[PDB]
């Protein structure tokens, strides 16, 4: 009925009595679309008539035909082919769906084009239809002042001409919705956008804009230089530097950066930065020698050992060979960390008496940790084990050039040439054990002194070792070239280390090859498929240990969908129960980014028959979980304490200290199982040797420092993520070879404490905030928003998470400026003014200083 | 949000999807699991069959095995 | 209104883990039924 | 088992457990549970691992994994039918029996929502045991159908 006669009058003559056929039809449009569905060959072919000029109303009744026909794609294109009767300022349901499909379909053909040419919203290279629609619905979010449609769809189209107009017309330059602004582009293109060259030009434009620093925040332009590794960019914001003159307007971009770029981009603000200039007070500052001056005394001044926990732990037992006199010395030297005191080597020395040559060199390097950061004094601890001074056993004497390594790493540059002389010395021929120990201590000392840097005299020293095939220190020498080959590295490397893997059948090179190759991968995401996939076509064992790690390193920090898809097929096809284990280790670096969805994948892999698989996600939890929050995380690894597996009850108390950090004091309820859980494993005759040993660490771990230091891993407030954290945790997989690897892990252990540092050269004063803060200040080992101003501030441990809550009063005279940060790990932040007769309280520090 | 909550009904029905596949996988896991532990008891050489007959203060308890003789045997530590 | 859009590529991101965990899982359960077999 | 002589393993000697796989003994069990801990001389720590090189890879691959079945294809498929056709055709009505028989007494527990014939383990015992034999008469359907089928006119 109706316009259904109409539809089949179309083939007759008198195309203007046709006209008015077609505007009682356009009623009609919406109420019955089922006798037009037989006529759309029809309507559709006069279309192409050139005789034909109702094509107008022609495209407008098949709009809302096909439309109702279930054809979303097929509507659109009738909608932008006549571009006159369609109405995009109507409202209704029908036009919001076509704009809604005419740009998803503009993000998926903008998507690919954008690699070829930038310059495609210029040209014809997509089809106007689909931009007619487009530019004018996000120009008109701008008139509405809604940045959400605008900004949003432009990072996912990739488009930076939207970014760039959008950006430039809403300034208000108030100096802070501009700030806002930048940091949600920041944000969602890291998750969203894929490319990293899109992103890479955000951070190019927006500083740009930034550059004359009008009252902004050096939050955002630090995070420009340490993604981009930019020499320009770097040194671009010191060139304006130098024109403002100001004592303290370079410190915040200084003391920030020393602790933000890793070992390849810091050479730049010190190398690169002297032949184009500087400032003689920033020069120690970027070459880091205050920086370790400021660790030592956060540490020192309060200290809480507790050693009636420590006592009763150590003295169960002398038994267990070197075992268990290892586990607690390992513990020990995590307490005194930095505050360069010896409780166990000094204080006591009967547990000393029944250490073997083999014992010896883990009890020296436990010294290595308490020293760490001493740039001057930490040769002259080791002076009576160093070279030259001889030794008890040649034995012990290769544990004081190791000790080296953990002090000085990154900074070894002095004990560099020291260490590589003994290297060449050893490097022709051994015969005797003993003269490997010096040879591995001096290459892992060597190694972490040079961690991050390339250096061709390191990698051309410690292959000449891997040449002699040594079964001691032939480790050392793929694990030392690869810090040196960290980021980027030497394409040449890789392959060169990898012929020598299938040549050399060896039980600690081939895997020491393996994390070798893994480690030069960090950061090449998928220019390291190459190897990878080398890695899981051969058979050998030790071979694909290392392929799970070399994934986790690679794809470390942004996540990637295929590079999950790869380590959970390896870890069900492959019946190695050591790669099913290293494969959900892997898990956790690629998932370090959202920490919600690894307690649920884990919590399925923990529910298989395999205990590897549980000992490997045990950890694998605790590593993402340990510097953030959700807590629930622990009733995950509740049911991984009772499995009677020894070594699975080890990872699982190593992995419940890490994210109950700072949780005690009426913060998480589970602390009181935890604590109980210290001597109940160690005195309980029927554990097992490791499961006594994952207890014991467990509790050094949060005693760390007395119990100040925690674990910061992945903090975006920089650049993106602190990489000298990630190094120690995925070596903490590694354990029963050779030497624990949890050594390294007091890269990853940072004080907190808030300190003045007057923006001359040091300050350390007294004074108070009065104002939020946590539960923990008063907390320590024994034998949301509180309304209530606490008096301690200065340094004191607590929780570097929830300090964003706290307010701010008078107190010191020199003030706040730019209400700060918020990060408590960063312990500098800037002074205003210094050199105020404020009658300032200062500290001794003249050792190190 | 119009593409954001037409999208939003794909992430409740994957979810429940896949949740309720686990089940089936974890009882195939706890029925491996279980068939493996219980392989290692019947590989077990197992246990003799006797009566108490006395017992003293040393811990030492006089077992009588029927086919076998009397042993005086150390009793356990959980007993 | 900062969660609308970054939620928006979580959803993908959730689907994809459920998805992969749904394709590792069937070469799981055939080994699982040749565990049970082989007793 | 390997043996290792450890000399005197009194004190200060050398340390066994780092290599692999150590300080096992748990309770009064190890290996024939007689040795316990010391086993047979101060602790010889018994560890043994195999290997394979790339030609005894593909050796064992090509000869056996399983079962051999290789060097010839259509024989195994058919004399397995062969030797059981009157087999098949009995396996499917004698296996047809106690398929039912078991489900025709302990399924009777569970009739009504009360409770009856007081069915604790019973609705189990025939689920599992009947679990298996609907698959193998599907294996069979097939291999039966498959052979005579593929051709061969």
């Amino acid at each position: 009925t109706t316009a259904a006669p109409l539809l089949a009058l179309l083939r007759e003559n008198q195309d203007s009595v046709k006209t008015y056929a077609l505007e009682s039809i356009n009623n009609v449009v919406d109420q019955l679309w089922s006798e037009i569905s037989n006529e759309l060959p029809d309507i559709e072919a006069l279309y192409d008539d050139d005789t034909f000029s109702d094509r107008e109303m022609a495209a407008l009744i098949a709009s809302k035909v096909y439309y109702n026909l279930g054809e979303y794609e097929s509507a659109v294109k009738y909608a932008l082919a006549a571009k006159d009767r369609f109405d995009i300022d109507e409202k209704s349901q029908f036009v919001e769906t076509i704009v809604s499909k005419s740009i998803e379909m503009y993000v998926q053909e903008a998507s690919k084009q954008y690699t070829k040419d930038e310059q495609f919203y210029t040209k014809d290279i997509i089809d106007p239809k689909l931009t007619s629609i487009f530019e004018r619905m996000i120009e008109k979010c701008l008139k509405a002042s809604e940045l959400k449609l605008a900004l949003g769809i432009a990072l996912e189209g990739y488009r930076l001409d939207i970014i760039e107009s959008a950006l430039k017309s809403k300034l208000d330059q108030s100096t802070s919705e501009n700030v806002k602004i930048i940091n949600y582009l920041l944000t969602l293109a890291i998750t969203t956008v894929t490319n990293s060259k899109f992103r890479s030009s955000i951070l190019r434009k927006s500083f740009d804009f930034l550059m004359n620093m009008p009252n902004c925040d050096y939050l955002t332009l630090n995070k420009v230089v340490v993604n981009l590794n930019d020499a320009g960019l770097a040194l671009q914001l010191f060139k304006k530097l130098k024109e403002e003159n100001d004592e303290g307007l370079s410190a915040q971009i200084a003391f920030d950066l020393v602790s933000s770029a890793s070992q390849q981009l810091l050479e730049i603000l010190v190398t690169e930065l002297t032949a184009q200039g500087y400032d003689p007070a920033l020069l120690n500052i970027l070459s880091g020698l205050p920086t370790c001056d400021y660790y030592n005394t956060f540490l020192l001044n309060n200290k809480n050992i507790d050693i009636g926990l420590l006592n009763k732990s150590k003295s169960s037992l002398d038994g267990k060979f070197s075992l268990f006199h290892t586990a607690v010395s390992v513990a020990n030297g995590f307490m005194h960390a930095g505050t360069t005191d010896n409780s166990f080597i000094k204080a006591n020395l009967p547990w000393l008496g029944k250490a073997q040559n083999w014992a010896k060199f883990t009890a020296t390097a436990s010294l290595g940790v308490i020293h760490k950061g001493n740039l001057l004094e930490g040769k002259k601890v080791m002076a009576p084990y160093l070279p030259g001074s001889r030794a008890s056993s040649r034995f012990i004497k290769g544990g004081s050039l190791y000790g080296l390594g953990l002090i000085y790493a990154g900074f070894g540059r002095d004990t560099t040439d020291y260490l590589k002389n003994i290297i060449v010395e050893n490097s022709g021929t051994s015969g005797d054990e003993d003269v490997d120990v010096l040879l591995h201590g001096a290459s892992l000392g060597i190694g972490l002194a040079a961690m991050g840097s390339a250096n061709i005299e390191v990698y051309e020293a410690l292959k000449e070792v891997l040449y002699n095939d040594s079964a001691t220190s032939g480790e050392a020498a793929a694990l030392g070239m690869g810090l040196c080959m960290l980021g980027t590295g030497k394409p040449e490397a890789i392959h060169d280390m990898f012929t020598y893997s299938q040549e050399t059948q060896h039980g600690n090179i081939t895997r020491g090859l393996a994390v070798g190759l893994a480690l030069i991968n960090y950061g090449r995401q998928e220019l390291a498929d190459d190897l990878i996939t080398k890695m899981l076509a051969s058979d050998e064992s030790l071979l694909r240990y290392g392929g799970a790690f070399t994934i986790a390193l690679a794809y470390a920090g942004t996540g990637n969908n295929s590079a999950v898809k790869r380590l959970l097929h390896v870890a069900v096809s492959d019946s190695n129960d050591d790669v099913r284990r290293a494969a959900v280790i892997a898990l956790g670096f690629v998932l370090l980014r959202d920490y919600t969805t690894v307690p649920r994948i884990v919590q399925l892999l923990s529910k298989s028959h395999n205990a590897h698989v549980r000992c490997g996600t045990a950890f694998a939890l605790g590593i993402a979980c340990a510097g953030k929050g959700l807590q629930s995380a622990i009733d995950v690894l509740d049911p991984l304490t009772k499995d009677p597996v020894d070594f699975v009850r080890q990872a699982a108390m190593i992995a419940l200290s890490m994210i109950l950090i700072q949780q005690t004091e009426k913060l998480n309820p589970q602390v009181a199982d935890i604590n109980k859980n210290f001597l109940s494993v160690i005195t309980n005759k029927h554990q097992e040797g490791l499961a006594k040993f994952g207890a014991c660490v467990a509790q050094g771990i949060m005693n760390a420092g007395g119990r100040n230091v925690t674990i910061q891993l992945e903090n975006a407030d920089t650049g993106t993520l602190d990489t000298k954290s990630v190094v120690g945790l995925v070596m903490f997989s590694q354990f029963w070879y050779w030497f624990p690897l949890a050594h390294f892990l007091s890269l990853s252990f940072t004080p907190t404490t808030v300190i003045g540092i007057r923006g001359s050269d040091q300050a350390i004063p007294k004074f108070q905030m009065n104002c939020y803060a946590k539960e923990d200040a008063f907390s320590y080992p024994r034998m949301k928003y509180s309304s209530k101003p606490y008096k301690v501030d200065n340094m004191t441990r607590i929780l570097p998470q929830q300090s964003r809550y706290i307010s701010f009063i008078k107190d010191d005279r020199f003030v706040p400026v730019r209400k700060f940060k918020g990060n408590n790990g960063v312990v500098v932040l800037r002074d205003r003014e210094p050199k105020e007769p404020v009658a300032l309280i200062e500290t001794v520090r003249q050792m190190k200083d | 949000e119009q593409k954001i909550q037409e999208t939003e009904l794909k992430i409740r029905s994957k979810t429940e999807n896949v949740r309720r596949l686990e089940a089936q996988r974890n009882a195939l896991n706890d029925k491996v699991r279980f068939i493996k532990d219980e392989l290692r008891l019947l590989q077990e050489p197992g246990s003799y069959v006797g009566e108490v007959i006395k017992i003293v203060s040393d811990k030492k308890v006089l077992v009588k095995v029927q086919p076998e003789g009397k042993y005086i045997v150390d009793v356990a530590k959980d007993i | 209104y900062f969660k609308l859009k970054k939620l928006e590529k979580e959803y993908e991101l959730l689907t994809l883990q459920e998805d992969y965990i749904k394709d590792e899982q069937r070469h799981l359960k055939r080994e699982l039924k040749r565990a049970q077999e082989e007793v | 088992d390997a043996f290792r002589l450890i000399d005197t393993g009194a004190l200060i000697n050398n340390l066994e457990p780092r290599q692999t796989t150590s300080n096992t003994g748990l309770l009064n069990k190890a290996n024939i549970q007689a040795l316990i801990h010391g086993l047979n001389r101060h602790y010889y720590s018994l560890n043994i691992d195999y290997h394979k090189t790339a030609k005894e890879t593909k050796m064992l691959m090509n000869l056996h994994k399983e079962q051999w079945q290789s060097g010839l294809k259509m024989y195994d498929y058919e004399e397995k039918e062969e030797s059981n056709l009157a087999a098949t055709k009995s396996m499917v009505k004698i296996a047809e029996q106690y398929s039912k028989r078991i489900e025709e007494e302990k399924e009777l527990t569970e009739e009504e929502l009360k409770t009856r014939y007081v069915g604790r383990q019973d609705p189990k015992k025939h689920l599992s045991e009947t679990a298996d034999e609907t698959l193998e008469n599907n294996i069979v359907s097939v291999l039966t159908a498959g052979v005579n089928s593929v051709a061969i006119k």
